[PDB]
């Protein structure tokens, strides 16, 4: 309301002609009285008699130049008498009640068109309640640092840190709805276009055939149409969930960045594509422009790869938060803060690397190591694999914690997570009985580089043994264990 | 927020005001019939006459004791990061739950 | 502090008590009021400036009235901003993970 | 160490409010801890002159033990339980946690011992007007021990002390810009005959940065500055100032 009450109070008006003449009146029939009240400066010079008198006088240039004190009067007190006394005299006090009572309908009409002006300020009294209905950053912007304009408002990134332009910025429209300001990401009510993060994944198989290639990409679109109503701000709630939604591609820009720390796909500078080489596949995708910018045709038809690439956002997404939580644990828990992201691209690279790795790596390698095992395949036999390397390091949820209580439950909350973001190839072995022998490996990722580290004791009355730690070797130090075994 | 209940209360008697003015109006035009000897309607006068005062009155009393419930209220006694940091989890976990199994 | 900002508010309403009385009472004296007794001290004598009393009435208290409605009604809204101012928890989890791991990740088992 | 401060206090009624203040000053939640510190004073039956074999006057102080106890030692109730330190404070005033706190000092409830923090300060930086508290600190950290007489107590008489005075802290701090803390805190004495809080009625109110130089004047002068600024900021709801310097030094006294 008051708001409104001064924004009529500012004279503003954007006007062609209709603002233009009416100023023009103002300017005019405003001089009028100005130059009318010039007369009544002139009958100061009429005075002339004293000295005082030509100060009044000089008021007019012509008084400058029209020398003389020139007039003089006599007495009809007898006239005022007249003025007075006259029947004119009490008809004239008719002409009082007269252009008083033409006032008094003046009047009363400005005072009824007032109720009906406090009527579009009903408007706004809902657009408050709408307000009512439905961050309390405070700020000032247009520069000076005081009085300017001044104004509150929420955002969105927080507890740990992407780094650049990061934030939301609030204000109110007179359709009694929020438009959302961000202070970058260039207003538009509840946003104006909005990139969601988006995904893809392609496989090319062809049964080995022409090498032709499809995808399918697993999609994030709550609808196309949009309410986010005006003079709701529980649907501008809605909205600002929108705004975390859009911050957070903003963290897949950073995984962009940690992309560049390996060497599949990142093509010209100008646009960077997730892909890696087993039965070609490639997964996901955003330019090193963007991420999901949205104009499409809609059919539902969905696709084996489609339904597999909806679980790849939700894991990379994740992994992110998981960075956005590894973050937050070392700024609560040391002096001098986190800032400044990830150095080694260690911290970074967590982020779409240990993904990428993972599935790829230590999937296809223990593959490999299995046929390589077939190499081994010869004696009747036996060999098994378990999560025993993934048991003996990085335990799951437990009780343990750390230096506090507070710092022991966010502890607790990185290490069954970080299962995901840990996950090196477990590794296996293999063993016989009769006056007994054994033997061991273990697959070691090192970011998507693989080691095959093997070990092997034949427990008999009188100790041997031995342990070694590429692939050519593994295939060759199997069939030198042939020979050493049973055969 | 409960307090959305006294912004109301305001509200209205911003309704109130505007009403000072609406009653008034007719007090203009309504002296206007009076005084033009027409007696007319001189209860009617009267009675919109006492009503501006009233309307007037009343808001005098409800945004004066607004104010002094402000003062109570101030007699009486980042938020970003924190559940922000977590909840993260809570919406991609429950929605890598729903790819996983569902209907 | 608050108390500074509603004395003005007090004072506003005050000035919008005192301008209605003012344009009812002018108005008296705006529709000519000359009399037979003495003692009543109101005038309005001079053609142009006695009705001209008419026109600056108008202006004055016409908008006074409403200008001490529109200051109140920036009051009220003042003080309404014033006031407007201001799961799966557990290791459960990391069976999802997995879950997901061999979902995503390929080989059947 | 150079531990640059600024002091004051508010009424457990004052607590409730200035919480949810300093929590959004700070954008970080207060975070409960607790912490013993036991005095020692040179054993009265020795005796030393006040000079080096470099000839310097060096006067006798105190020396002071500190560490945290587990909460497992100290809370009265567990239905009170919860994780709000404030809420909790209530809980604590006027007396004591279980304490009788001899008990640690000498093992108990065929032993080593913990870590501790050794400290031992000066009085704080002379000044005519200091705008802020700056004392200096020398520490070193006792990580465990061996020999026969292992204890604590016994390795504080083998180096000629001797036992003075003791007194518990629970509170909850916040961590701030460029290495500030806040405490807000409550204190206990701790005697064999019983326990009392020295701070009942309130919180004392300690707003501080450790600094690593001392001889690099232009970060002792960053820290004057970040102090500064916060009784600044809370300045008309909590005025923090300089401590009498007289009442930090633990000196013979």
């Amino acid at each position: 309301n008051e708001n409104g009450e001064t924004d009529d109070n500012i004279e503003t008006v954007m006007t062609q002609e209709q603002f233009v003449k009416r100023r023009r009146d103002m300017l005019e029939h405003i001089n009028l009285a100005m130059n009318e009240s010039s007369l009544a400066l002139e009958f100061v010079s009429l005075l002339l008699s004293s000295v005082k008198e030509s100060t009044g006088m000089s008021s007019m240039s012509p008084f400058l130049r029209k020398v003389v004190k020139p007039s003089s009067l006599n007495s009809d007190k007898i006239p005022y008498v007249a003025p007075t006394k006259k029947e004119y005299i009490e008809l004239d006090i008719l002409n009082k009640g007269w252009k008083l009572q033409s006032l008094n309908e003046s009047k009363d009409l400005l005072r009824a068109s007032f109720n009906k002006l406090s009527s579009i300020l009903q408007n706004e009294h809902d657009y408050w309640n709408k307000i009512m209905q439905s961050v309390i950053f405070k700020i000032r912007d247009r520069t000076s640092g005081q009085k300017l304009l001044a104004i509150k408002y929420g955002y969105e990134d927080s507890g740990s840190t992407y780094k650049h332009d990061r934030g939301i910025a609030n204000i109110r429209n007179n359709i009694e709805s929020q438009n959302l300001d961000l202070i970058p990401h260039g207003t538009d009510f509840v946003h104006s276009v909005k990139k969601f993060l988006r995904v893809r994944i392609f496989t090319k198989i062809e049964s080995e055939d022409d090498y032709i290639l499809s995808g399918e990409s697993v999609m994030d679109r709550d609808s196309e149409s949009e309410e986010a109503e005006t003079k709701d701000i529980r649907k501008q709630i809605q909205l600002l969930k929108k705004i975390i939604f859009e911050k957070e591609l903003m963290y897949q820009i950073k995984k962009e960045c940690a992309l560049l720390i390996s060497y599949g796909v990142s093509i010209e500078n100008e646009n960077k594509v997730i892909i890696e080489l087993p039965n070609e596949k490639f997964e996901i995708e955003l330019l090193s422009l963007d991420d999901d910018s949205i104009v499409n045709h809609e059919q539902d038809l969905p696709k084996i790869n489609d339904k597999r690439a909806n679980l790849m956002l939700v894991m990379l997404r994740l992994l992110l938060v998981v960075i956005f939580k590894k973050t937050l644990r070392s700024r609560i828990s040391s002096p001098h803060g986190l800032i400044n992201l990830n150095v080694d691209d260690d911290i970074l690279i967590i982020r779409p690397i240990l993904g990428k790795v993972r599935f790829a790596n230590y999937k296809l390698l223990l593959k490999k190591i299995i046929k390589d095992y077939v190499l081994d395949i010869v004696p009747g036999s036996s060999i098994t694999e378990t999560e025993v390397e993934r048991e003996q390091p990085q335990e799951n949820k437990n009780i343990d914690d750390e230096n506090i209580t507070k710092l022991n439950k966010e502890i607790r909350a990185f290490d069954k997570l970080l299962n995901i973001p840990r996950r090196e190839l477990k590794i296996n072995l293999p063993l016989t009985e009769h006056k007994s022998p054994n033997l061991s490996l273990m697959l070691e990722s090192p970011n998507y580089c693989n080691a095959l580290i093997h070990i092997k004791f034949s427990a008999g009355t009188e100790a041997n043994a031995v342990s070694f730690d590429v692939e050519d070797f593994l295939h060759f130090i199997v069939a030198e264990y042939i020979q050493q075994k049973k055969v | 927020p409960y307090i959305q209940e006294r912004l109301k209360s305001l509200n209205d008697i911003e309704t109130q005001l505007c009403s000072m003015l609406q009653e008034a109006s007719q007090v203009t035009f309504i002296f206007g019939e009076l005084k033009r000897g027409n007696e007319s309607v001189k209860p009617q006068f009267e009675n919109h006459v006492k009503q501006f005062y009233e309307r007037l009155d009343k808001s005098t009393t409800q945004l004066r004791k607004e104010i002094q419930l402000l003062d109570e209220n101030v007699g009486t006694r980042a938020l970003g990061q924190d559940t922000e940091k977590m909840e993260e989890q809570l919406d991609l976990l429950s929605a890598i739950l729903d790819p996983s199994k569902s209907k | 502090m608050s108390n500074q900002a509603l004395y003005e508010k007090l004072e506003q309403t005050r000035t919008i008590l005192s301008v209605k009385l003012a344009e009812l009472i002018n108005m008296t004296t705006i529709a000519d009021r000359n009399d037979d007794d003495e003692g009543s001290f109101a005038q309005e004598n001079s053609e142009l400036a006695v009705a001209t009393t008419s026109v600056m009435m108008v202006n004055n208290q016409t908008m006074q009235l409403i200008k001490n409605v529109q200051d109140l009604l920036i009051l009220t809204r003042s003080i309404k901003e014033k006031w407007l101012l201001n799961f799966d928890e557990k290791q459960i989890e990391e069976l999802l993970d997995n879950c997901i791991e061999t979902f995503v990740a390929e080989k059947t088992t | 160490v150079q531990q640059l401060s600024l002091f004051g206090s508010i009424g457990d009624d004052g607590y409730d409010l200035l919480i949810s203040t300093l929590t959004t000053i700070s954008g970080n939640p207060p975070l409960l801890y607790n912490s013993l510190c036991t005095v020692w004073k040179p054993n009265p039956s020795y005796d030393v002159e006040n000079v080096n074999s470099r000839n310097q006057l060096v006067e006798p102080n105190r020396i002071k033990l500190s560490k945290e106890v587990p909460f497992s030692y100290l809370i009265d109730e567990t239905m009170m339980d919860k994780p709000l330190n404030f809420r909790i404070l209530k809980s604590f005033t006027n007396d004591k946690i279980p304490l009788n706190y001899a008990m640690t000092r000498n093992i108990l409830h065929n032993e080593s011992c913990s870590p501790w923090s050794l400290q031992i300060s000066d009085i704080p930086a002379a000044g005519n007007n200091r705008s802020v508290s700056m004392q200096t600190i020398a520490e070193t950290i006792i990580l465990s021990s061996a020999g026969k007489n292992s204890s604590v107590s016994s390795l504080m008489n083998g180096l000629g002390y001797v036992f003075e005075f003791q007194y518990l802290t629970i509170g909850v701090k916040f961590f701030m810009k460029h290495g500030l803390i806040l405490e807000l805190q409550k204190i206990w004495q701790i005697e064999e005959a019983g326990n009392s809080q020295i701070t009942s009625g309130g919180f004392l109110l300690k707003a501080y940065i450790n600094v690593s130089r001392g001889t690099d004047i232009d970060r002792i002068n960053y820290t004057e500055t970040a102090l500064m600024n916060l009784k600044k900021e809370l300045q008309g709801y909590i005025e923090l100032s300089v401590p009498d310097r007289q009442s930090m030094d633990s000196r013979v006294a």
